[PDB]
């Protein structure tokens, strides 16, 4: 079969290619999660940054714990 | 900067003194027409090094300079991963590396990665 | 007889140890401070040329005593 | 105040050359003891006391012996790059990180990256400029070399620097605080150890020197004053690169007195791999770095693109 | 990545305490320096045959701009009167000479 | 100011590369020369990012290209010329002088250092590099650098059809 | 584990760590032996079976030589 | 060239590293052997055969020492041929070491020099312990070996294997 | 185990006869050290348990040999205990000596007994084959045990006969007990 040949000749390119497909999986796990959660809006912000209370952005305040 | 390049010319200045002690710290003795002949095992050489040195790996020596030009866009993906979009970052950073691994096993399986032969 | 080799690993280790472990005691003796400000950052920079404003010497610290303790109002 | 400062910068880089120019002599005395060892041979043990003072009782020798004058070589070349090799192998030190800070360097990593490369010149210069058949052979054989690790080099640099988040080398302390990366990175930790080999040209990669190929590699023409600083100039390669693996992978605790025991066993690695593993063959270097590690290398950076996503996502 | 991410955000957190008060440090700095300057300049060139302070003899570094639209001059030209060791001093911070 | 002399330095080195013959001894002056342009260059820049680039980029060029020339120009010939070694140090001396008697404020060029950026200014409290390298990968400027990547990538089909390995070695018959 | 109780013993017939220096630095190890015999001429014999066949006689060549 | 073993003149044809020709020009040792056994008696010339082949002690003794005995037409006791047989043998077991111990220096590896050069030291004292030189026996004669084994000796090569 | 690709007949051992499995269990198992190293691993153990040994080294010239009685080394002209040189000039030696290192030159002594006026070796033509001392029927030459006799001139290393007299009287108390011990044999 193609399989037995490869795992037998460059099992390195084999078993590289399982984690490197590993990453395609859980990136496209955890990009999907980040706009699952809205991370556009993070909490903490580089630099100072004040809103007034009527602006539209100051409603999206992402309202977190600690 | 200025600073590293300080030290930079201050190392360079006692590693130079060393071997100008060494010079001078040398045992010194007549030169020979000799002894200053090259090594070649113990027979005199047929061919002067400056000859035509025949090249195998001049292939991968071009596909060399190639691959380091796109070293210098994977380096600065950590850097902008904090402050760029996650679709665009993640989708072009991606097909960066399967365009590079793709080119990689395109030429293996055509052999060029082998010497000439 | 496997002791011999210890002599040669005991004095590389010190060696390669005096550098910050000396530095660590100059920069004591000779600033009173034991590491140096970091520049790594903008804002690390830009306070270190305040102090270095202020005290005349960055590594000289300012306490509350260089407040004016009252204002007659 | 600021003045002060930089005269600090000037005392810790003369100190840290000091310091490892003498760890190179005695560092020599270790790879005979230890590679005296492993053979079940004594090493050096009369000189002195014990054998202690080995590797000065050499440096005697290599300074009192008289410069060689090739006939057919271009002087002022051949002359020139011992010194070169023993300033690239001290300048790199500089960027090593230390709390008590000696120099900022951010973009450390990449100022590595640089000065290795560098390192291949004063080898390729040497082996020209002595205009003898081996000494060519081994500069192109170390040329070569530089053609396979250089290019995989900088991807296994980049896989440890997204686990960090930047270039500089101070925050390999804060990520390594519960835990030491070789678990996260065992086989590039195993595979960094191999290109670490090919940086400084030692067994199972000794193709520069190529000693029993060629008979003493780019080095077959220089005697007691170039000679000795090639060898320096190597040695301390080992040194740095040792400390480099220990940084990355071990812990990373400069002012910790361990880092020192550590950074003393990585460098009986080195000492311990050559007394184990024949040399490579000159062709089957070059294909394993581009048929395997390039290929390995590029694999992981998917993973680690895909794990710090993951992991920005949760947090 | 939690421990060195909650460090962090309290590092940046002290910034955002202190910044507002440094720039309201330069400010009253900044500009105090601006009319040792606009009086510098008065002073430099008092006998030019056209000179006008804050123009190019005459003719204004800004045509479109409002009327009273201050404008921060370049780094050179705000060490215009100064000599090169000020200059350096501020220049110079991060290669250290 | 060191920058009026690697002023003079940029400028001597490219004096003697105008009158070099021997490929090695352009190769040396050029090796030279692209240490002081990557130092000058990150003296008027935000970061010294671009320097270590362009520094790593041309080594690669460097080491190729002596493979070459070790095989095609290997017996060549130099000659020291007393006329270039007294003219360049000759105004080497006379440039360096006039670096101590400048007006060393005027020399200095305009563009913005990390240091000469304002306090106030809020986007320069970042990481060294974050906004300038940022839009490499964003919409819309990363399809080109999508674009580079075949070019990159068809470059490197050009080279082996160009090439023809399978005819042979290389010499310089 | 235990063999500082055979170095102290080594240094107690060499005559303190005085002698015991001066022993290490001119032979170049410290054994342990019983004297077989005195020759002629100074030299002491030793013997002690508990080394391995090559080194298991060994001699001390008389003060006065020294190096 | 430290691996051309101090005799050997190869003188290649370099194609870049790889060879396209190879000279191996030969007598750097040549001490004209077979003209001076032309004038020595026979047994004069036995020690001639032990530096033939340096590394094989015993076994070129027992080439020469075989040629003799057919001109000669005589036979070796029983006891002879098996003290020649087990010499043969611990011969072997050197050269074959020698080879493997030689070759990995070539390839670069260093340990197993070593590791067995002190296997070969031990079996060069039973050279030493019968003959009296550790190399270059002249053990093996025509008429069978020279002397008897010392007492106690077979121990000891029991011991050694 | 694999098969064999060629039979073996008896008497014959093969040193690479036996073919690779195409199992999923081979295969990994191959797989598992051509990607960990680990056909390595084992080679790196086993140097490392070498440091854990007592090296072999002797602490020349403080402790040396092994030799054995019958070792061939430099030599020397012995006597009878009354003090007589045993040799007589028969010349056997010179004759056997296969590098012709010996020359004698013998003459009636003043009180008529065969002795040698000379006596000499040449220690740079010897090949220390020992036949001499087989050969000398009255044992007069013997290869004593020393083998620490180098020199720093060539014309050193020819000995006269005084030279290898003189040998004979430091050596004379090891040589006959060598041969006491050694005799029976030859
Ligand atoms: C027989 O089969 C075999 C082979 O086949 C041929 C082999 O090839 C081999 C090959 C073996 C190897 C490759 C082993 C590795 C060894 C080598 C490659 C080279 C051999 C040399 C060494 C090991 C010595 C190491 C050191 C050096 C070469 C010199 C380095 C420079 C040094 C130490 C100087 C450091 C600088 C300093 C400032 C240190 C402190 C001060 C000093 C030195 C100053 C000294 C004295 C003074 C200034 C005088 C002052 C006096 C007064 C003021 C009165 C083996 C083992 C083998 O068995
Ligand atoms: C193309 C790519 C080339 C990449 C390699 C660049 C460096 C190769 C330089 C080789 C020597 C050139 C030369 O012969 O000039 C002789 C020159 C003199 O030129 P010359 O013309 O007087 O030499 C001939 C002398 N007569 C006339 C008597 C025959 O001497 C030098 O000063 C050269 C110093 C070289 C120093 C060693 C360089 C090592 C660099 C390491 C990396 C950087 C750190
Ligand atoms: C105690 C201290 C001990 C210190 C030891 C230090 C050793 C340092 C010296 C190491 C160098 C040794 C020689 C060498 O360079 O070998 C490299 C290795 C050899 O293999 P190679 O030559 O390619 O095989 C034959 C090819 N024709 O080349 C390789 O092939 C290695 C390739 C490594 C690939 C690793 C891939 C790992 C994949 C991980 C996941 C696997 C799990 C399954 C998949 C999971 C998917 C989710
Ligand atoms: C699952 C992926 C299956 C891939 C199947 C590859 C099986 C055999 C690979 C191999 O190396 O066999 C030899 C083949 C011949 O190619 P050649 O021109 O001789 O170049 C040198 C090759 N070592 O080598 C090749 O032609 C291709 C070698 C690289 C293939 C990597 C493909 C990885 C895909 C993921
Ligand atoms: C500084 C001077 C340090 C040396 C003082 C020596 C005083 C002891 C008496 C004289 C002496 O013994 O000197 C030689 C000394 C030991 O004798 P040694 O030649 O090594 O013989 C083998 C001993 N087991 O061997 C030595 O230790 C001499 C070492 C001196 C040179 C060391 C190299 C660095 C330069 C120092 C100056
Ligand atoms: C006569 C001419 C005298 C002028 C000096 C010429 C020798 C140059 C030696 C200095 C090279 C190092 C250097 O200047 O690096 C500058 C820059 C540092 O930038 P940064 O990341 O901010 O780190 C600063 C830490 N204090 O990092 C860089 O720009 C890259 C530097 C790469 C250095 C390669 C090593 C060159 C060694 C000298 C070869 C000659
Ligand atoms: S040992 Fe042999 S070669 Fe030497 S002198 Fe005696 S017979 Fe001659
Ligand atoms: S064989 Fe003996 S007795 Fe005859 S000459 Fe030689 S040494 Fe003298």
């Amino acid at each position: 079969s193609l399989l037995k040949r490869a795992w037998n000749e460059i099992p390195d390119i084999v078993g590289g290619s399982a984690l490197a497909l590993a990453g395609i999986v859980m990136a496209t796990i955890g990009v999907a999660n980040y706009y699952a959660k809205d991370g556009d809006n993070r909490r903490y912000k580089l630099g100072y940054v004040v809103y007034r209370h009527d602006d539209p952005r100051a409603l999206k305040v992402r309202n977190d714990e600690d | 900067m200025f600073s590293i390049i300080f030290i930079a010319l201050l190392i360079l200045l006692i590693t130079t003194i060393v071997m100008f002690l060494a010079s001078i710290l040398s045992k010194k003795a007549l030169i020979d027409r000799e002894k200053s002949s090259p090594f070649e095992c113990g027979f005199d050489p047929k061919s002067s090094s400056r000859l035509p040195f025949s090249l195998r790996f001049f292939l991968i020596t071009i596909i060399f300079l190639i691959f380091d030009v796109e070293i210098a866009l994977i380096l600065p993906m950590i850097i902008i991963m904090k402050y760029s979009n996650i679709m665009i970052w993640t989708i072009t950073s991606i097909i960066f590396i399967l365009i590079l691994l793709i080119g990689l096993y395109h030429e293996w399986n055509q052999g060029m990665l082998n010497w000439s032969n | 007889m496997w002791f011999e080799i210890l002599p040669g690993a005991v004095i590389i280790t010190t060696l390669l140890s005096v550098p910050i472990y000396a530095m660590y005691g100059l920069d004591k003796l000779m600033i009173g401070n034991a590491f140096r400000r970091n520049m790594d950052e903008r804002f690390s920079r830009v306070m270190y040329q305040r102090d270095f404003r202020l005290t005349d010497n960055p590594y000289k610290m300012n306490g509350l005593d260089a407040i004016p303790d009252e204002k007659t109002n | 105040m600021f003045y002060m400062e930089f005269i600090l910068s000037l005392i810790g880089s003369l100190l840290l050359i000091i310091c490892v120019l003498v760890s190179v002599a005695f560092l020599t005395l270790l790879e005979r003891k230890v590679l005296g060892y492993i053979q079940i041979r004594k090493g050096p043990n009369k000189v002195g006391l014990m054998g202690i003072p080995q590797p000065f009782c050499d440096a005697i020798k290599l300074f009192t012996k008289e410069q060689t004058y090739p006939l057919l070589s271009n002087y002022l070349s051949y002359y020139i790059s011992p010194i070169f090799s023993l300033f690239l192998s001290l300048f790199v030190w500089m960027c090593m990180p230390f709390f008590v800070k000696l120099y900022s360097f951010n973009l450390g990593g990449l100022f590595f990256l640089c000065c290795t490369s560098l390192g291949v010149y004063t080898v390729m210069v040497a082996g020209w400029s002595s205009n003898s058949n081996y000494a060519l052979l081994g500069g192109l054989r170390a040329v070569a070399q530089t053609i396979s690790y250089e290019v995989s080099l900088a991807l296994i640099l980049l896989s440890f620097i997204f686990l960090i988040g930047s270039y500089n080398m101070i925050y390999f302390f804060f990520y390594q605080v519960y835990m030491w990366f070789l678990i996260i990175l065992f086989p590039m930790a195993l595979v960094w150890v191999s290109i670490s080999l090919a940086e400084t040209n030692r067994t199972p990669f000794d193709f520069a020197e190529g000693e029993s190929e060629l008979v003493s590699g780019f080095n077959v023409e220089y005697s007691s004053g170039g000679f000795a600083l090639i060898f320096m100039a190597e040695y301390a390669s080992i040194l740095f690169m040792s400390m480099l693996f220990c940084v990355i992978f071990l812990g990373c605790d400069v002012f910790n007195l361990l880092f020192y025991m550590k950074l003393t066993f990585i460098s009986f690695v080195f000492i311990w791999v050559r007394g184990t593993l024949p040399r490579f063959r000159y062709d089957k270097l070059m294909y394993l770095a581009w048929k395997c590690f390039l290929s390995f290398s590029l694999n992981y950076l998917l993973f680690f693109i895909g794990f710090k996503i993951l992991l920005f996502s949760l947090l | 990545a939690k421990k060195v991410k909650r460090d962090e955000i309290e590092m940046r957190s002290a910034q955002n305490v202190i910044f507002p008060i440094l720039v309201a440090e330069r400010d009253r700095e900044f500009l105090r320096q601006l009319r040792r300057n606009r009086d510098e300049e008065a002073e430099l060139m008092k006998n030019v045959p056209g000179w006008e302070v804050g123009t190019w003899y005459g003719e204004p570094v800004f045509k479109t701009l409002p009327e009273d639209t201050l404008v921060t001059p370049i780094f050179k030209e705000f060490y215009a009167h100064s000599d090169w060791k000020s200059y350096a001093k501020r220049a110079h911070l991060k290669l250290w000479s | 100011m060191i920058q009026l002399m690697l002023y003079s330095l940029i400028i001597t080195t490219s004096i003697i590369f105008l009158n070099m013959i021997h490929p090695l001894a352009l190769g040396l002056t050029l090796l030279i020369q692209t240490i002081f342009v990557c130092l000058l260059t990150g003296l008027m820049t935000k970061s010294f990012w671009y320097s270590y680039i362009l520094f790593l980029i041309f080594l690669g060029g460097m080491l190729v290209l002596f493979i070459y020339v070790t095989s095609l120009a290997s017996n060549e010939m130099f000659n020291l010329s007393m006329k270039l070694t007294l003219f360049s140090s000759l105004i080497l001396i006379f440039m360096l002088i006039l670096s101590f008697i400048m007006d060393k404020t005027s020399s200095s060029l305009f563009l913005m250092n990390n240091d000469m950026q304002s306090i106030i200014n809020m986007n320069s409290y970042f990481m060294e590099n974050s906004l300038s390298l940022n839009k490499l990968y964003n919409f819309p400027t990363n399809f080109i650098t999508i674009l580079l990547m075949n070019y990159l990538l068809i470059t490197l089909i050009v080279i082996v059809k160009i090439t023809k390995l399978f005819k042979g070695p290389i010499r310089m018959m | 584990i235990n063999r500082l109780t055979k170095l102290f013993q080594m240094v107690r017939e060499a005559g303190g760590l005085k002698q015991a220096y001066l022993k290490l630095y001119r032979n170049d190890d410290l054994k342990i032996g019983t004297l077989v015999g005195i020759d002629k001429y100074g030299n002491k014999y030793f013997e002690n079976p508990y080394y391995f066949y090559g080194r298991n006689r060994w001699i001390e060549f008389a003060p006065h030589v020294n190096m | 060239h430290p691996a051309a073993h101090g005799v050997l003149r190869l003188v290649l044809e370099l194609d870049g590293e790889t060879v396209m020709r190879a000279d191996p020009h030969i007598g750097l040792l040549h001490r004209g052997t077979e003209k001076l056994i032309e004038y020595k008696t026979y047994t004069q010339a036995l020690p001639y055969f032990d530096r033939l082949d340096y590394v094989s002690m015993m076994c070129n003794e027992q080439c020469y020492s075989l040629a003799v005995e057919k001109l000669l037409n005589i036979d070796v006791p029983l006891r002879a041929k098996y003290i020649r047989t087990l010499f043969a043998e611990i011969t072997r077991i050197l050269n074959h070491i020698m080879a493997v111990g030689t070759h990995a220096l070539d390839v670069g590896a260093l340990t197993p020099f070593f590791w067995l050069f002190e296997e070969r030291e031990k079996m060069m004292e039973f050279y030493e312990r019968v003959s009296g030189a550790r190399m270059h026996a002249a053990y093996i004669r025509p008429g069978g070996v020279s002397l008897d084994m010392p007492l106690g000796l077979m121990d000891d090569i029991y011991e050694f294997a | 185990e694999p098969k064999d690709i060629v039979e073996v007949p008896k008497g014959y051992v093969y040193v690479n006869n036996k073919e690779l499995s195409m199992e999923f269990a081979d295969i990994t198992d191959r797989a598992a050290s051509t990607m960990f190293f680990g056909e390595l691993l084992r080679g790196f153990a086993v140097t490392l348990a070498h440091i854990f040994k007592e090296p072999a080294t002797i602490n020349y010239p403080f402790e040396k040999g092994p030799l054995s009685p019958r070792f061939r080394g430099e030599h020397a002209l012995r006597r009878y205990p009354s003090g007589e040189e045993r040799c007589i000039a028969c010349k056997l030696c010179e004759a056997i000596c296969p590098a012709q290192a010996i020359t004698i030159e013998a003459e009636e002594r003043a009180d008529g007994s065969r002795r040698t006026t000379r006596y000499d070796i040449d220690m740079t033509k010897c090949i220390y084959c020992g036949f001499c001392q087989e050969a000398c029927p009255v044992d007069a030459i013997v290869e004593g045990p020393n083998f620490e006799f180098s020199t720093e001139t060539h014309e050193e290393l020819l000995y006269n006969k005084e030279k290898l007299l003189c040998n004979g009287d430091k050596w004379e108390s090891e040589i006959a007990s060598n041969l006491q011990a050694d005799h029976l044999y030859r």
